[PDB]
Order: C-alpha cells, then structure tokens, then sequence
DNA sequence: TATAATGGGAGCTGTCACGGATG
DNA sequence: CATCCGTGAGTC
C-alpha cells in the first residue's frame, strides 16, 4: 500500500517552499495538529499557572524580596511552561483565524493583513481563556478573532 | 489500452516506451508532484484536483 | 505603499512585544519585507 | 526588523547574491522567510567536543539499531508460532500464505521505519559535521533537531536580518583577494564567475 | 466578548526581438 | 550555437 516512492516524494514536495505567499503561510500552519476538546483543556491549565507564577513575581520585584534558589528556579520552570503553553494553543487554532478571515476578503484591506489582525485578537483570546465553563476553546475564540 | 488505441503509430509506441514510471498511482502522483509542488502528495489528493 | 509598511510595521512591534510565537511573527516580517518592496519597486517579485 | 533593499537582491545580476556567493535562489528562500541559514560556527568548540559528541550520536544509532533488531525477532517468533496455530486448527496450507506474506510485511515496515530514524540521525549528524557560514537549512525539523542538539555551537538565523548579519562578518578584503587567486587560475567558467 | 465553529481563490490567455545566465 | 527572465517597442 505504502510504496517507497511515494514516502520519498511527500518528503520532496513538503521541503519545496512556494512562490505564493499566501500558500506558504497556510503551508506552515497546517504542520501543528488540531486540538482536542480536553487536550485544550490541559493547556488552559498550564497557561493558567504559567501566568499566575508571572504575576508574582512581577509585583514581588518592585518590592525587592525575592524567591530562594530552589523556589525561584521550581517558580520559573512553571512561568516557561506557562508562555510555552500559550504558543502552542496559539499555533493549534491558527487554522481558526484563516477560516474566518477569508470572508472578509476584498473590503479595501489585504488577506494577510486580516489574518494577523485575526490572530493578534487570537492572542488576547488565549489569555482570557476560562476553562471551568464546559465551553471549547473555539467559541470563545471566534467572538474574539472576529 | 495504450497499445491499442494509439498503435496505428511509430511515434504513441515510441512514447508509451520511452514512458518513465508505470502504474495508476504513481502517474497521478507524478503530475501533482509537477503542478503544485510544496503540498503533500495524498494518492486521494492528486486522484481529486 | 507607505501606509501598507507603516501598517504591518506597527503590527510587527505589538506581536514582538506580545512575545507572539515565531509562526506569527516571521509571517509579519515577511509581509513587511513584501511591503518595503513593493513601494520601492512594484511587480519587480510576485505580482503587483 | 531589518529588511533588504529588492533593488539589490531581484536585479539581475543579484548583487547580493554575488557579494556573499549566495544562489539567488538561495536568497529569496532566506529573506522570505522560507529556509533558516548558518550565520556562524564555533569550529573550535566543535573540534575540542567532536569525539565525545560522536560517541554519543554512534550510542544513539546503535540503541535505535538494538530495538530493531529486537523488534524483528519477536515478530519472527510469532509468525512462525501464529503459522503452526494455523496448522494445528488444520487451515488450508494456503490460507497460511495470507499469513505468511502478511508477517513478511510486516518486518519489512519495522524495518523501513527503523531505517528511516537511521537515516534522518544519519543526516543530522552530516550536517553538523560539515556546517559552515551560508549553509542553507532548508528542512525545518531538521534545523530544529539540529539546535537541540547541537544548538550550543552554531548561530542560527533566518530572514532579512540574517543577511544583514552575513554582511556585518564579511571580509571584503579576503574575499577580494581570494577571487583574484581564481582569475590567476586559467579554468574558464570558475573565472568567469570569478570575473 | 463563552453552543460550536479550525488549510484561499482567481486565474487570463494573440507579441516581438534581444542580452545574459544556464544548458 | 540554442532556452528562460527582464526590458524595450515614434510624436503631438
């Protein structure tokens, strides 16, 4: 079923980079995976306490005093965690923003100048992101991208 | 089908030999891989455009 | 053309400042790189 | 963020492209952001560190190896033994060619995707062997392998201001007299590209 | 601004004669 | 000596 042939030849087109530069930024999205409902739920989580850990120690150092050696290190891996979290959920749903801002097409402002602003309000959407309501990422999403 | 069609001529038989690859699959695959390189050649994605 | 770079220019400095992941903010760059050309010289790459 | 002047760049001849040797092919997959280029290289560093780094990549091929090699037997064993639980329920001998072939098949996967792992490490480790100023990476994966891995000895960079960078450690004067060696070579198209 | 929503879309068509980079 | 891209092709 699977030839060799073929294995070789997705790797050689894939590698080839387009001379559209719409098509090589839909290229490049399409490599993350789209989310789970509960694999989304598990980022939410790691955001949530990514961007809690940053909140301490942001007023701690107007303050002065700061973490022990092994608090402080324990606390950054978390805030790490937490912004790498942020761009992962940004990365999966960046399918979202192209979806709807292809209809906005032709009103005086470019394609890709709708998708980031598209995704520039996606960032915002990831930060106020609440996973206690039972509410996929994707609707709280496109009110925002929107 | 080639053969049969075509054959009343010197120049379809030295074509259908002079042919690289053979194969329904890999006849599709190949004009994708010419038309839209950059995309993943799916035997159902270049079976479809 | 002017108003196209000034645009994705201040839109690149917000995205850098977000600390927005590479996939957005290389597509940004690139538009940008796009846009400075297409002012100077248009049709010159790509379509006008 | 910088970003080249295209007079310099799309014009042919593309005078960057002959400024840094450069393909102008080359160029645009590099300022548009299309495939990363090898700013610099500590090629000390790697020397000092090149046998303890080998070793450890030659461990990784061999426990990649190990696992196959492994993998294969036990399958080995269960298609001879599933092939003589086929005999014992008294199948047809060529309902046990299904089988068979079907085994066969199988091991030839576990080995082509163990071959594949292979020879994407095979790749890596060719590439920071021989990596070098102007290299262009145009595999994404790979590049990203390449900087967790390697990451610590080399600067990796992409875009407009990657080229920036090229032309800040460039030498003018070497790379002047390096040209002029190749014109005092009588081989003709070097020295016509050369010229 | 909390149901859920996740990879675009028009191509453009009838030159001509030439130098330079590539074959 | 022959292909591929870029730049020419009268004035009011």
């Amino acid at each position: 079923d699977e030839s060799e042939a073929l294995r070789q030849a997705r790797k050689d087109a894939e590698l080839t980079a387009s001379a559209d530069s719409v098509r090589a930024y839909l290229k490049q999205i399409g490599k993350v995976a789209l989310l789970n409902a509960e694999e989304e739920v598990e980022l939410a989580k790691r955001i949530e306490a990514g961007l809690y850990a940053t909140q301490l120690m942001t007023e701690l150092s107007e303050r002065g005093e700061k973490l022990p050696a092994a608090q402080r290190r324990d606390m950054m891996w978390i805030c790490r965690d937490g912004d790498r979290a942020k761009n992962h959920l940004l990365e999966a749903n960046l399918r979202l923003v192209v979806s709807l801002a292809k209809r906005y097409t032709g009103r005086g402002m470019a394609f890709l100048d709708l998708i980031q602003e598209g995704n520039l309000g996606l960032i915002r959407a990831v930060e106020k992101f609440d996973y206690t309501k039972g509410y996929k990422f994707s609707t709280y999403a496109t009110w925002w991208i929107r | 089908q080639i053969v049969e069609r075509f054959g009343f001529s010197e120049i379809m038989r030295s074509t259908l030999e002079k042919d690289n690859t053979v194969g329904t699959d890999e006849a599709l695959l190949d004009i994708y891989r010419k038309l839209r390189p950059g995309e993943p050649p799916t035997k159902e994605s270049a079976q479809t455009l | 053309l002017y108003r196209r770079v000034i645009n994705r220019n201040n839109r690149l400095k917000r995205l850098i400042d977000l600390g927005a992941p590479e996939i957005i903010v290389n597509n940004e760059k690139r538009m940008l790189q796009e846009s400075v050309d297409a002012l100077f010289d248009n049709g010159r790459r790509g379509r006008p | 963020a910088p970003v080249t002047h295209i007079w310099y760049f799309k014009g042919v001849p593309s005078r960057l492209g002959y400024l840094l040797d450069l393909a102008p092919k080359d160029l645009e997959k590099i300022i548009y952001f299309a495939a990363y280029v090898i700013t610099s290289v500590d090629e000390e560093m790697r020397h000092n560190e090149l046998s303890t780094l080998e070793a450890e990549m030659a461990v990784e091929r061999k426990a990649v190896e190990d696992q196959r090699d492994g993998e294969l037997e036990a399958r080995a064993q269960k298609l001879e033994a599933d092939l003589a639980e086929l005999e014992a329920e008294g199948a047809k001998a060529d309902a046990r060619r299904k089988v068979r072939d079907g085994g066969e098949r199988e091991m030839r996967q576990i080995r082509d995707r163990a071959q594949r792992e292979l020879d994407r490490l095979e790749d890596i480790w060719s590439t920071f062997t021989k990596l070098a100023p102007k290299q262009l990476i145009v595999d994404e994966n790979l590049y990203r392998e390449l900087v967790d891995r390697y990451g610590e000895y080399f600067t990796g960079a992409m875009g407009a201001e990657s080229i920036q960078k090229l032309i800040e450690n460039f030498d003018i004067d070497a790379e002047a007299e390096s040209l002029r060696d190749v014109i005092r070579n009588g081989k003709g198209q070097k020295k016509l590209r050369a010229l």
